[PDB]
């Protein structure tokens, strides 16, 4: 029950000691949901890092957004993934919000505030309720097991998730920095804690 | 689980070369790709082809081969060309379902004769 | 008697079954029209792709719009056709129109809003009545034996037909989205069969 | 004694058949005269066209713009010409007018609204006044005698042309599209008289 | 629904080669143009003659040969120059009206001697 | 006493002959002074050219602009000069102003509404008052002694002089077009006296 | 106790011996701080230059913002230093704003109204208290010792500085030009005492 | 009306070539210059001195000859460089003054030895 | 305040190198590299490892090598490949903390064959 | 006034060359430079040296040599390297201050060895 308007975590170098964890208080299965975050690092060039990491008892990466070398944005609802594609990477702050339901096995992979292309991927396949919610460093347990090649060094922030699908125009608003509400993770009122060399910042992006 | 390779080394300079891989699983859900690792440096990626209708390229090396994607069997093909002195080292190949999880393969060296 | 205002159609993968078909009440033998679309794929730089067919008993492809690889777009009014060129590509949604009148044969490929050249083709020939206009696939018969490679995956909408041919103002009107009444197919009243694999969904396309 | 406005010629197909002839009510020598004009076509990376070709009894071209290969704009004004150079080139519309007189010589090829620099020629030399005004293919003789090479495939329109030497901005309000009255040649009641395959149909151009 | 050939391959490093091709049909209305197939990757298009007044050329061969488009028969050309290793292949030349109909022709082997 | 506001000389040919030649009122050994024109030709890539010339009994060139072959520009206060260097050349109209004084020998080269360095030069020299200003080829004497190779082929004009060292602001007004008073060399009340093959004409240039 | 606003000092030439001495009336050690200042030169592509140095009795560098051959700024403030890497150089005016506390050792690198990462050092180091701010040569003393390689020739200005870590906010209003109060060193009230060759002028930057 | 040409070829790769060409007439309002015919192809142009101080350049070979006008005379010439194996071919020169009037050159052979 | 280095010179052209570097002090906090020296001109850097996760590369050389940052231990690697000609001359190597302390490297010889 | 120069020609392809010019004058305020005269084509200029710490390179040939400065004395260097074929020519070095004045050096020849 805490506001973070305005700013942001940040990781000053690089260790597989320092995250943050976040709580949420679902209760059902998920069955489709979407996310949005804000993010600046400059590690592409140099190796892979993990953007966001979900857990759940019986897998480890449920639902996972990484950064491959070369290769780009991947994003796993369980043990399939879909390989975005970036031919040229820059220096600058991003945003990027996805979303996925179990009905279809759709996806979409908004970056910047525009569209890339439709997928389909894992089409029944139902999400757990129970989680550990952590930022900082890809988990291949329940919260533990990290590996330092994965930390990430940087800052994020403007981190938002939704148990439903969002229309093309929502996506929009977001964008622009408008009021809504989340009903899984809200940044406005958000609780979480935290390990190891890690700050809180105002928001050096716009 | 598995994984078996099919190539030779020894090649002039310029020419062609075929290699190809195999294993014991479907390719569907399975992107598979190739990586270079010649003296020092470090294992990098030549090219690999993604799980639906698209097949990305090492930077370093544009046009240089064919991912030749297998479809119903596993044998990956590269159709070298224009062999330079600089592909000599080990390509390794593999396939990686999710991060954390690619079952690494074991390789085929291959020279450059001058 | 629907409307598909801000609605549009998705194919997930490549498939050879999925299709829909939209029906027309014409009944006099078309001697000059006009069509309108958007779309957005990313195929051009893997294959060839069907964009819109036609049928008749007598010849497989009456009207065909397809593209070919490192060609560009192909637009056939019978057993003749204008090899539209494009040097480059990208990846962002795409607004195509296209004329044709029996009188004169001229042709115009308004593309993204501007356009590219008069050219003449097919002086005389009159174009059937009776028609199976499918989308997802070219068919080289009324309505069957569909070759996978042709396929098309990802998503398609604002379809128009006119019997006419438009002044090179109501182009311009129809880029800007505004209100008009087509006579043969109305995106804003039509009526369509699906089969196989395609699902509606809003346009994420602007 | 017919009006143009928003209209256009178009000729499909190359042949040297096809042409139209304009005719106007001069009567006196020519000694100082400006022309303007709009044109599309995409023959530059083919071979060489004729863009504006005048005729008299003595000499077969008095005045003469044309377009050579790799080389650009050639305007001729009797016995000489300047080869105005253009590097690169692109698709799209195109406007154009130039300017000269007797007394000093200066010329000055105005492009897309903007100059190229001063240029002298034929300092003296005196027009005729009977014309036989051809467009669509450049001629050797007094109407006649057409290679196919130079014929142009595409459109034209808006040609106007003034006997005297208009200031540097009237041609700007020209190019902007304002009201003006052209004393040899105006497209708002112009006399014409047209062979062969040619069209007349909606400026495509803006 | 007719097709021959004309050429040679066993060509020397950079220089040129004429090949031809005829058939017993007009090329009005028929866009004409020449493939390449290398040995694997795939068939792919070298450079054909527009309908009118055009010539698309393939990207990978910029300024690599000449169209040469045949009129009032069919006798298509490439003059070939600075032969290099990797023009060796089959090299198919074909007439297609409309698409799915291309009636394929037979294409003609050159070889890049080092 | 004349005024030349929106004209400009124009030198059609290369010549050694033909050049203009303005008269100044000064009177006293000037210390500090500073310099505007605009001036449009395309002989970079074939030549050198003069730009401005000055001329004293003692010195031939007391002042002098010029450009250098794949050098730039080049500005002489007497026995030396400052190379500042251009790295690429286009084609279109040009502005430039310069300014210097004796007591810091500082000089600022505006081209184009901007700067480029502070140099230093000649800190001490003292102007004279007598000159013959020529303007279209460079002179080795008082007025006399022209070399072709020097001579300019174009137009020129806006040419304005003071006497004192301009703040950074008032350049940006000249280079807006305002109304200021010149105290050594007004264009708007000027005069001059030409020779050769020289006309006036309205500026073709914005 | 002097106003400088919309002045700058010039350096016009390498030299050892030319600079100036800023003075300021801190009194306790200094542990939080940040300081901003516009700068334009063009040494880049020739050498390396000092652009801001700090004195104390101890250590010859306490806080230095140095330019490295093809490698670009670099930032110490004490026996450490970050390398902020710059691919490219252009010539322009550049401002540049630095800050850093020792309680976390965070610090940014806002380049022309941008930042480019946060990233640790000396965390825990206390300034000094009484320096010797010299500007013009980076010196290896108290206020001596100076080697012409570093010197800086050209012009620098709108020197500012905080005993604190501005927000996010205030930097971008600095950018704009707007009305606030340094508490160390401020540009609106300045003392300086200056040797050699250097000269006040107004800052022809914007 | 009139045209002489000098120049040799059988040079070898690299080296430089000096041609030239003559006529009986002034060169003022007389915009002269090169073409290329190689075999095949087309009759195209090299390079030309404009009528005022300038001098277009054929896009295929940039940085490659001079055209070095001749005034007061006709002798044209190129200073040929880095002679490669593709410049084998015939080389057109004439002067033309108008469209549909340029009074076509007779031209003159070069070879490429390799 | 002290250094030592391994390298070899006299060697083919294209060929790889692998040199090597020591010294008595840790790599934390101390950003190290190579500048090259050729005959003439002035001491050049060729490239170096930044403090936290960069490398930077000299622009002449894009590619060319691998700073290899050794850790716990000093043993900088560069990985030559595609010796040409111009690389001779001295590879000088150092360490640098803060602007005027930079503690300069002996540097070693490398020579091109031709 | 006067001048002096000292280098050779009869090079190698690619290797370097090292050539020097005196004066009896001081450099300051005296930009000095080199052009290049080939067969034909006209005096160009290779390179030179600016007043005030710059050097301006010729177009032609980027990272070709290096100005090398002499202060105290007239000793100006260039530090030839990847001496190609199309190098051969006078190679001229003159100071020039102001237009007009810039009393033209004499220059050396030197030769390209295939």
């Amino acid at each position: 029950q805490t506001d973070m308007s305005r700013k942001a975590f940040v990781f000053p170098k690089e260790s597989d000691t320092s995250y943050v964890s976040l709580k949420a208080p679902l209760t059902k299965p998920l069955k489709a949901f979407t996310v949005c975050l804000h993010f600046y690092t400059e590690l592409s060039s140099t190796r892979g890092y993990s953007i966001f990491s979900y857990a759940t008892k019986r897998q480890d990466n449920e639902i996972l957004i990484f950064w491959s070398k070369d290769i780009g944005y991947s994003f796993t609802v369980g043990g399939s993934e879909i390989l975005f594609e970036v031919p040229e990477v820059t220096v600058a702050p991003v945003h990027i919000c996805t979303s996925w339901e179990s009905a279809s096995g759709i996806v979409e992979f908004w970056v910047d505030g525009k569209p890339r292309v439709r997928k389909s991927l894992k089409k029944g396949y139902t999400v757990g309720a129970e989680a550990s919610i952590i930022l900082g460093q890809e988990q291949d347990s329940f919260g533990g097991n990290f590996e330092g090649s994965q930390s990430l060094v940087g800052d994020i922030g403007n981190v938002n998730m939704w148990d439903f699908v969002l229309s093309p125009d929502e996506i929009n608003t977001i964008y622009l920095g408008g009021p809504f509400s989340p009903n899984v993770l809200n940044w406005r009122a958000l609780k979480y804690e935290v390990q190891g060399e890690v700050f809180t910042k105002p928001q050096l992006w716009p | 689980v598995q994984l078996v390779e099919s190539g030779g080394g020894l090649v002039q300079a310029g020419e062609s070369l075929r290699l190809s891989c195999t294993a014991s699983i479907n390719i569907a859900g399975l992107a598979m790709g190739w990586y270079r690792q010649a003296p020092g440096k470090q294992r990098e990626l030549a090219a690999l082809s993604t799980n639906s209708g698209t097949t990305i390229y090492g930077n370093s090396v544009k046009g240089r081969f064919t991912i030749s994607r297998d479809n119903a069997k596993k044998t990956v093909y590269l159709q070298v060309d224009s062999l330079k002195p600089e592909d000599t080292g080990i390509y390794y190949c593999n396939v990686r379902f999710n991060p954390d999880r690619i079952y690494w393969g074991q390789g085929t060296q291959v020279t450059v004769s001058s």
